[PDB]
């Protein structure tokens, strides 16, 4: 399921090639893991019992959209709204447990909020595993003459690979050394939960 | 006489698929000696041949982790006595991860050895998630015991 | 006689399941016996012995097909 909205969003940020099943499905079991395991009161205002009323993503973004056809821009524009849970909140509920883990039919502005994030993890993904893989072949590249008849034009663009996918998520993972600082000096194992990236 | 069905079942036309070397006698033996259609070898017609892969392969790690090589240099990051020591690391963790996933898939009656066992020793022991490969709550005694106490506290 | 005793064909039995993952003649021969000493203490139909000797006949001329003419 969503590997469709998966697609579209792969190709909004950047990967316009045909990646294979394996990644789809290594995203969506991502992606479902991080959904499972998913002013305001703490303001300053908060400290007194009674209130009182009031009174390089964006130069490449920029640089795709003049460099782009008319045909690629309409492309582009219908995939921009792909989500996650538009309009698809049974199906959603469904592939994201809400029964078996919480009490069921919450208010569908949390289903909004869940999609937003979802488009936002899977544009992160895309957008470093695209990295990984162009560093790999950077450094890698450091016989049959005449012709056929279904021969490709040029090709040369390939889309990610698992690998790359798995390598992105290890990277992602990591935390800050201000989680470790009380560990200096002994040879305590560090144990944390999963991080919501 | 014999009883010919005017239509065969589904086990009898079955299209046969590749099937492996079962028995344990050894295979390649040249002695005095089948299933129907025989799995292929493996083999490769020319290439790098693992000889290369497996010992560039530590190399490769280094690159990746030490964020960059430049022009005209690489393969000699680690001295020759840090390789040694990342090698033992290396056995040493197959062995125990191993050792331990046996024993506690054993533990719960199970007869073969899953991915879930490994993925549960990994996550509990090692802090290790990969993915893409698929609660507690008081009881009343404890209840009773918090509210007697609260209740004398006051 | 050590096809009498109960315990001793059901540990042969695990022993000829063991060995089928890859159907040979001889193997399915077995398997044929096997049915056979089970369908005559009635823990089994004969309909599905017909249905193992069945499978065994194919499997034979399939290997008498791949030989010369």
């Amino acid at each position: 399921a969503n590997w469709f909205e998966l697609c579209q969003m792969m190709y909004v940020s950047g990967e316009t090639g045909e990646p294979s099943l394996e990644t789809t499905g290594i995203i969506e079991d991502i992606v479902r893991q991080q959904v499972i395991e998913i002013g305001l009161p703490w303001e300053p205002a908060s400290f007194y019992s009674v209130e009182v009323p009031e009174r390089q993503r964006l130069r490449k973004a920029d640089e795709r959209t003049k460099a782009m056809t008319k045909e690629e821009y309409v492309t582009w524009s219908e995939f921009r709204q792909a989500s996650f849970t538009y309009r698809k909140g049974k199906r959603f509920r469904e592939w994201a447990g809400f029964g078996l883990v919480t009490d069921s039919k919450p208010s569908d502005d949390i289903i909004d909020i869940l999609g937003f994030l979802t488009f936002e993890m899977v544009q992160t993904l895309t957008e470093e595993a695209l990295k990984i893989k162009e560093q790999e072949d950077l450094h890698r590249e450091r016989l049959t003459g005449g012709g056929g008849l279904f021969d490709p034009p040029n090709e040369g663009r390939t889309p990610v690979e698992p690998r790359h996918i798995q390598e992105a998520f290890r990277r992602l993972q990591q935390r800050p050394k201000k989680a470790r600082a009380m560990l200096n000096g002994t040879k305590l194992q560090q144990r944390t939960q999963l991080k919501l990236f | 006489k014999l009883p010919i069905p005017k239509v065969l079942h589904d086990k009898a036309i079955q299209m046969p698929q590749p099937v492996p070397n079962i028995g344990g006698a050894g295979s390649g033996r040249p002695t005095y000696t089948q299933p129907a259609l025989p799995k292929t070898p493996a083999f490769q017609l020319e290439g790098e041949g693992e000889r290369v892969l497996n010992k560039k392969k530590l190399d490769e790690l280094v690159r990746q982790v030490c964020g960059g090589t430049a022009e005209g240099q690489d393969g000699n990051m680690l001295t020759p006595e840090v390789e040694e020591s990342v090698l033992n690391m290396a056995d040493a963790f197959v062995d125990n991860v191993l050792h331990q996933a046996c024993r506690n898939a054993k533990e719960r009656g199970s007869k073969v050895l899953e991915i879930r066992d490994i993925q549960l020793v990994l996550e509990r022991v090692y802090n290790i998630r990969i993915p893409g490969y698929a609660k507690v709550q008081p009881n009343s005694n404890w209840i009773k015991k918090m509210s007697a106490v609260q209740a004398a506290k006051v | 006689e050590y096809w009498q005793n109960q315990e001793n064909r059901d540990q042969l039995d695990t022993v000829i399941k063991g060995v089928m993952d890859a159907p040979t003649p001889r193997r399915y021969f077995f398997q044929a016996f096997m049915s056979l000493l089970k369908l005559h203490n009635k823990q089994e139909t004969p309909q599905d012995f017909n249905r193992v000797v069945d499978e065994a006949i194919q499997l034979s001329i399939r290997k008498w097909h791949q030989l010369p003419k």
